């Protein structure tokens, strides 16, 4: 036979992925439908611009929150694709593709600036963007090593401090990698915005924990302790607007996770040059979730 | 330190509305939840309604159909009652009552239901009387222990009072609390046991106090 | 996100205001 | 919703007594139950909250325990500043639907007083006014429990009449009341004996005080 045999190899766009908006629809209806807030404050707008707050109560039963491990499976009619390339960077076409029937096991975090209990790279650290020449693109590092953070919820989660240190050292390298190898690399706190933004937040059992992230995003070319609180009164993001949830049910509450990822921005301008300065980011949880999908493209079988 | 200061008591007719309010002092306001609680005279407590200052948000009792509204001025760290097309029924004392939340200003909130500070309370009288003084006339003792009064009758609205000789004669004294009338008018017998041997020799006076209607009254109780 | 009132708070700092989801973040 | 029953309604005892007041709430509020004490005349004092935890400035003497639907509230040592009114509330439901209980009032025991009874028919003063008021007075006499039937020339009266109720005195422990019998001028010209017939647990027989109008 003349016909010659081949392998199939599609486009990927982790940036562009329908998987992350049903995922990020998908953990929306999960907490809705086992911690929602006790009382909800959003805005509520017409056409000319005018807006009221809106103000929803409801029953806010708390029980032990444990991690259900999820995963996506493709329906009769599709099946999902999985780029399996080295050091993919999210985008373009993947020569070694292979298919799955559903995903890998995800635990499934919601947090701002640390990519909390997620898959870690196989290589060494890799960093992606859906633009690195635009400073309004975030950064997503997916670590190849976790860091462990415990938080004894007495106020304070403790991390090893060479370990950390270690950690943003070889990230500044990859950054180094991919803006220049003489540009000077400098991490620095978050420039402001609300609470979530500018600390290291994220719910742990149900908890919404707010840490002092300073100590860790302050570095130039033993243990680290973080101030944290607990928040009954947030800023929710599922949707704009606030809530207040109800106090912690246990006594303590304690928190273990592993520091898989970061999501970070740049500082753009073209004053000062010679020198990159990147601060923790994060928000948009969609990027959380697609720092776990970017690897698969869902696909209609023909 | 932190106390609750109500307005004044309220006399309103029918259909008017009135608005109480408490002031809070000594700590940092945003951090205290307060609540409205009234208490309709000789019967219990009933909780009204109760305001997330921090979220200036108010959650009502049930049948009270919108009439009534609960806010709070961070400013003056004043707490406000507003109760609308008021009904005679509506009189009551309405009290003013709230707890420390904890640090809500950073995002803490116990959301705590109990009442820890309240106001004196502020009385609030529906009805459709024009303010009245009371007459006041001699209830006469008709072997050795005799009894006298003084009907304090048609008044509005409370509160009335009533002593004895400028109140040097306090041992026996029963001022009985006021009822209500078909009229709409309060009423009320003050009664004293005095020995008879000091009759026809020292004189019992009542004296009836009503600040409302500014009407001050000393009726002398006669063996006659 | 509330990017009028985010815009607002942000510029009274001389930082550039705009959402990140569901939240206000300066740059 | 909710509703918290408290029991009994009145509560006797004797000073330096203990005493043990129940609530029951119509269904689990787990904890979020507070106890309140109140005098006449005055405002609500915060006693115990959390079921169990006193609050401070409130008397070692008072104790709160239960949990669910079932609390008491125990008062060890009753003092003379201890007998009045107390309350209970739940505010465990939520959306937030708090509620108190009707109340439980603690009165002082002492042994049982006979009323003297007295009758006093309208003033001239009144009777110029147009209405006539008889009042007949029941003095110092516990416990609180008494009969007053008015009779209009031997006929039993209903209907006519508001009766007044004194607090406990503190000095006696003892009670007044009072009966108003209310009649226009042109009723009570038209009648001739107006008598007060009272009936108490101190009176071996019904103590009856009367006049003749004239
Ligand atoms: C693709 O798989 C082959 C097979 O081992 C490997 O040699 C090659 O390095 C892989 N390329 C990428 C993009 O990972
Ligand atoms: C991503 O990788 C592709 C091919 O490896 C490359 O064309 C692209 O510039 C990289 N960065 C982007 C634009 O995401
Ligand atoms: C698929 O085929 C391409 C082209 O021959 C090759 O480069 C790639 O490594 C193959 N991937 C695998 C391992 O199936
Ligand atoms: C992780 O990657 C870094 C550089 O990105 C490298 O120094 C380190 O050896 C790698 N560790 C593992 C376990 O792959
Ligand atoms: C990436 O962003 C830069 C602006 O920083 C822009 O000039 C460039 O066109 C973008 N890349 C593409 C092809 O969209
Ligand atoms: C991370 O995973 C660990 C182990 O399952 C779990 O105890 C912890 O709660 C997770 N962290 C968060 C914030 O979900
Ligand atoms: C965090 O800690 C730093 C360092 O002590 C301090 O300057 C800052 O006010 C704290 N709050 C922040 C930035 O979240
Ligand atoms: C972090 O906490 C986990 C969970 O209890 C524990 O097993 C682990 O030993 C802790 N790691 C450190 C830094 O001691």
């Amino acid at each position: 036979s003349e016909v010659k045999l081949e392998n199939v190899t599609e486009n990927f766009n982790m940036w562009k992925n329908n998987m992350v908006e049903q995922m990020h629809e998908d953990i929306i209806s999960l907490w809705d439908q086992s911690l929602k807030p006790c009382v909800k404050l959003t805005p509520l707008c017409v056409g000319a611009g005018s807006c009221n707050t809106s103000v929803i109560t409801q029953a806010c039963p708390k029980v032990s929150f444990e991690p259900i491990p999820i995963h996506y499976c493709a329906p009769a009619g599709f099946a999902i694709l999985k780029c399996n390339d080295k050091k993919f960077n999210g985008t373009g076409p993947c020569t070694n593709v292979s298919t799955v029937q559903c995903t890998h096991g995800i635990r499934p975090v919601v947090s701002t600036q640390l990519l909390l209990n997620g898959s870690l790279a196989e290589e060494e650290i890799v960093i992606r963007s859906e633009n690195f020449t635009n400073n309004a693109k975030t950064i997503i590092v997916q670590l190849n090593e976790s860091v462990v953070i415990n938080c004894t919820g007495a106020g304070h989660c403790n991390l090893s401090k060479t370990q950390w240190e270690n950690t943003l050292e070889q990230i500044a390298i990859k950054l180094k990698e991919q803006f220049g190898n003489n540009k000077t690399i400098i991490f620095n706190p978050s420039s402001g915005g609300d609470p979530e933004i500018v600390t290291h937040s994220f719910n742990c059992g149900g908890e919404f924990f707010y840490c002092n992230s300073t100590q860790l995003f302050t570095w130039n070319d033993r243990n680290i302790t973080l101030p944290c609180r607990i928040k009954q009164i947030i800023n929710m993001w599922q949707e704009v607007g606030k809530a207040m949830y109800a106090p912690p049910i246990r006594g303590q509450i304690r928190c273990s996770s592993n520091i898989t990822g970061l999501l970070l921005t740049r500082d753009g301008g073209k004053d000062t040059n010679g020198t990159e300065i990147f601060r923790p980011g994060g928000g948009d949880m969609r990027d959380n979730w697609r720092s776990e999908l970017y690897k698969y493209k869902v696909v209609k079988i023909e | 330190e932190v106390q609750l200061v109500e307005s004044g008591a309220e006399v309103k007719k029918p259909g008017s509305s009135v608005k109480v309010s408490c002031k809070a002092s000594g700590d940092t306001f945003i951090r205290y939840s307060f609540t409205w609680v009234r208490q309709a005279p000789g019967q219990g407590l009933e909780w009204m309604g109760r305001i997330i200052t921090i979220l200036d948000v108010a959650h009502y009792a049930p049948h009270l159909q919108g009439r009534v509204t609960i806010t709070a001025d961070k400013s003056t760290s004043t707490v406000y009652l507003e109760l609308r097309n008021l009904r005679s029924d509506d009189t009551a004392v309405y009290f003013c009552a709230g707890v420390y939340e904890g640090e809500a200003d950073e995002g803490e909130y116990d959301n705590n239901g109990f009442l820890k500070h309240w106001g004196q309370g502020t009385l609030v009288t529906v009805s459709s009387a024009s303010t009245k003084g009371p007459s006041v006339f001699p209830l006469a003792p008709s072997g050795g222990t005799a009894a006298l009064g003084c009907l304090v009758k048609d008044y509005f609205p409370e509160p009335v009072t009533v002593s004895w000789n400028s109140g040097a004669l306090t041992s026996g004294v029963h001022t009985f609390p006021a009822v209500l009338q078909s009229s709409g008018l309060y009423s009320l017998s003050s009664v004293v046991t005095v020995p008879s041997s000091s009759l026809g020799t020292q004189t019992y006076i009542c004296n009836v106090n009503h600040k409302p209607s500014n009407t001050k009254v000393d009726k002398k109780v006669e063996p006659k | 996100x509330n990017l009028h009132f985010c815009q607002l708070r942000c510029k009274s700092l001389g930082l550039l205001g705009r959402c990140a989801x569901t939240f206000c973040a300066c740059x | 919703d909710i509703v918290m029953t408290q029991s009994p309604a009145t509560l006797s005892v004797s000073p330096g007594e203990r005493a043990t007041l129940s609530c029951r709430a119509s269904e689990s509020v787990s904890s979020d139950l507070a106890w309140y004490q109140q005098k006449p005349g005055q405002a609500p004092r915060l006693l115990i909250y959390g079921a169990s935890t006193r609050a401070t400035g409130v008397p070692a003497r008072f104790s709160g325990s239960g949990s669910g639907a079932e609390f008491t509230l125990t008062i060890s040592s009753l003092q003379s500043e201890d007998f009045a009114v107390y309350y209970c509330q739940q505010y465990n439901n939520w959306p937030p639907r708090y509620t108190f209980g009707q109340g439980t009032r603690l009165e002082i025991k002492r042994t049982v007083a006979a009323p003297s009874v007295f009758i006093f028919p309208p003033s001239d003063e009144q009777l110029k006014s147009g209405t006539a008021s008889v009042v007949c007075l029941l003095n110092n006499f516990y416990p609180r429990e008494a009969k007053v039937q008015w009779k209009v020339d031997n006929a039993l009266q209903s209907g006519n009449s508001q009766e007044s109720v004194t607090e406990q005195d503190s000095k006696d422990s003892t009670y007044s009341l009072s009966s108003t019998l209310t009649l226009s001028k042109a009723d009570y010209e038209k009648h001739k004996v107006y008598a007060c017939e009272v009936t108490h647990q101190g009176l071996s027989s019904p103590v009856t005080k009367s006049f003749n109008r004239g």
